[PDB]
């Protein structure tokens, strides 16, 4: 929460990264609903 | 002719072979009929006509 | 550079499960914390290394999540059985006289034990017995499914069986797929070829379709016959049409 | 449990879609002993393990190929 | 229930795999320079 | 089109007609040339359907 | 009346009519009687 805010205060985006199944994904949506935001998750491939 | 003589066989090969399948055919067709001589179901087989 | 990095390495096991064992109503959630995360650390350093194992925190978190709905069964079943034979019913003491410890095994067991090869269940059962002495995993028969299974089997002609009989590992193996499909909505069945996995979940599909009369329908895809543009779709370069 | 599988599809499925029943139930009952446990097949199977193949050998493979003569040998009679 | 046996097992039995394998392939290797026998695509690329 | 007969060609005539009598998917395995073909193409004129 | 009897009497006929046929060189078994299953067809029409 503190990494990701601060990265949102400097108009950055956060990149938290590390082996799978550490809670990346979750904790970026919690923290996003959190501040009541629309968080949408997508799921990236080489098509995009 | 395809049975009685044997020497269609060398000179006609492929005319012997249709021959063989359309004769196949025929006989398993025919045992159909056989097996019910009723007319109607002769009629009723699937595709008969 | 536009983005702002950290490293999440090692989550806090512990912690999760501590507090949330104890919002959903477990008196002994910080015992049962302390016994069920070195447990996991067990069953990941002590049990021969699979492909098909995994024991971080997404097992955790479906463990604990699998206590909290077999502890509100429970409690459920309590409630009807009392109710059904007297007039005691109160929240107090079916929530003191209550096995947690046994429903923690009963969810571990229905989660890990169907991912186990032959050699280790006597392991995982010896590391419960070390962490959880005296608690003893009980499964519950589910005999109409059984029956309907036994109808589909010779419907079908499979060989159904019970127990060591022949066919008894078969019968288990789906029984675990039911607790599976239940418990999980991504199912992946792992063995050598012929092993009994098609008929396995065709058998469990049509038994449950005889048994709840809800029709089950199952579309098979073979993943790589095909491309993977045919396989999820295409986004066309010119018209951008999907 | 596949041998119990080929013997029930034997005596159950007719090979045409019964004189072809009959026969299959007849050479059920013969085979019958040699599809056991510990029998001429099983201990057959376990040999030709130890065998080297052209591919990897196949339990299923095997089982197939025999269910397959087995049903030709069946339309032979 | 002796928790030292089960790793001790364990490492036994992957040493003792790893070692029936690089043996068979040794093996294999020496008779495959010797003529004796024919070169495979697993002993072409282990050769190489 | 002439095979000449042999001890392995037809038992592996033989199998190969109780392997496809029955349409099951079949494999011949063997070094180039060694005849897998023929003995195919030998045994699908005994199947003339 | 009548009507009834002929629908009557073609169903039972059509309903026993069977093909006659007879054995070939005991390769197949061909049928005979065209003339009067051909007559009866007509007639019944
Ligand atoms: N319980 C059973 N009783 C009797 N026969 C069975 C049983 N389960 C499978 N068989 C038979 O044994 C064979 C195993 O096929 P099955 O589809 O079950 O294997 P599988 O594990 O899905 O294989 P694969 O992954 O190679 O496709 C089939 O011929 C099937 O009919
Ligand atoms: N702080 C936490 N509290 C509760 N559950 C958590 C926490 N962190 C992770 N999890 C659980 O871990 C699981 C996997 O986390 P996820 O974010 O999907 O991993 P990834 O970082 O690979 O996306 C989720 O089901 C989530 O519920
Ligand atoms: N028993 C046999 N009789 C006649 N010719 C044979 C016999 N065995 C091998 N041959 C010859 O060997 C050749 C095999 O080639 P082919 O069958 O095309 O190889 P592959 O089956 O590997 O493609 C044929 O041309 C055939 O003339
Ligand atoms: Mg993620
Ligand atoms: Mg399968």
């Amino acid at each position: 929460y503190l990494t990701m805010t601060q990265a949102l205060e400097a108009r950055l985006g956060g990149s938290p990264f590390g082996p799978a199944g550490t809670g990346k994904t979750e904790s970026v949506k919690a923290l996003g609903h959190q501040l009541g935001r629309f968080v949408l998750v997508f799921n990236c491939d080489e098509t995009f | 002719i395809f049975t009685g003589s044997a020497d269609i066989k060398h000179l006609l090969p492929v005319e012997t072979q249709r021959f063989q399948s359309i004769s196949t055919e025929f006989l398993a067709l025919m045992k159909k009929v056989s097996k019910s001589p009723l007319v109607m179901d002769v009629l009723n087989i699937q595709g008969v006509q | 550079k536009l983005f702002r990095s950290l490293a999440m390495t090692k989550p806090d096991r512990q912690l999760i499960a501590q507090v949330m064992l104890y919002s959903q109503g477990f008196r002994t959630a910080e015992v049962l914390a302390n016994k069920i995360v070195p447990f996991f650390k067990l069953c990941d350093e002590q049990l021969s290394s699979q492909s098909h194992y995994d024991f971080g925190l997404r097992a955790l978190k479906s463990v604990l999540v699998s206590a909290g709905n077999v502890k509100r069964e429970r409690i459920q079943k309590i409630k009807r059985e009392k109710e059904e034979r007297g007039e005691a019913v109160d929240e107090g003491e079916i929530a003191e006289n209550l096995p947690e410890q046994e429903i923690l095994i009963q969810s571990v067991c229905e989660t890990m034990v169907p991912k186990l090869v032959a050699e280790d269940i006597p392991l995982l059962f010896s590391l419960l017995s070390d962490v959880f002495p005296g608690v003893q995993y009980h499964r519950g028969e589910m005999t109409a499914l059984r029956e309907e299974l036994k109808k589909v089997c010779q419907e079908m002609y499979l060989t159904y069986g019970d127990g060591e009989e022949v066919g008894g590992m078969w019968v288990e193996k789906v029984l675990q797929l039911y607790q599976i499909t239940q418990i999980n909505h991504g199912l992946m069945m792992v063995g050598p070829s012929g092993s009994g996995k098609s008929m396995a979940w065709r058998v469990l599909l049509k038994a449950l379709e005889r048994l709840e009369g809800v029709e089950g329908v199952a579309h098979i895809i073979d993943p790589k016959a095909i491309s993977k543009d045919h396989l999820y779709g295409t986004l066309d370069p010119n018209t951008r049409e999907w | 449990m596949i041998f119990n599988n080929f013997l029930a599809r034997l005596r159950s499925i007719p090979l045409d879609e019964s004189p072809m029943l009959q026969i299959q139930r007849d050479a059920a009952t013969i085979m019958q002993p040699y599809f056991t446990s510990n029998g001429l097949v099983t201990k057959a199977l376990e040999h030709a393990f130890q065998l080297e193949h052209i591919m990897d050998l196949t339990r299923l493979r095997c089982l197939g190929s025999l269910f397959s003569m087995l049903h030709q040998a069946c339309r032979n009679v | 229930k002796d928790p030292l046996f089960r790793f001790f097992e364990r490492e036994v039995k992957m040493g003792a795999k790893l070692l029936q394998d690089v043996r068979q392939d040794l093996a294999d290797v020496v008779q495959v320079c010797e003529g004796k026998k024919k070169q495979t695509n697993y002993l072409r690329t282990l050769i190489n | 089109d002439v095979v000449v007969p042999t001890l392995d060609t037809v038992r592996h005539e033989a199998l190969l007609y109780t392997w496809l009598a029955e349409h099951k998917p079949l494999v011949l395995c063997g070094p180039p040339g060694s005849g897998k073909t023929m003995t195919l193409f030998s045994a699908l004129r005994a199947l003339p359907d | 009346m009548a009507l009834e009897e002929f629908l009557k009497q073609i169903r039972e006929v059509w309903n026993t009519y069977e093909l006659d046929l007879v054995n070939y060189q005991n390769k197949c078994r061909l049928i005979r009687g065209w003339d009067d299953l051909f007559n009866k067809v007509k007639e019944h029409i």
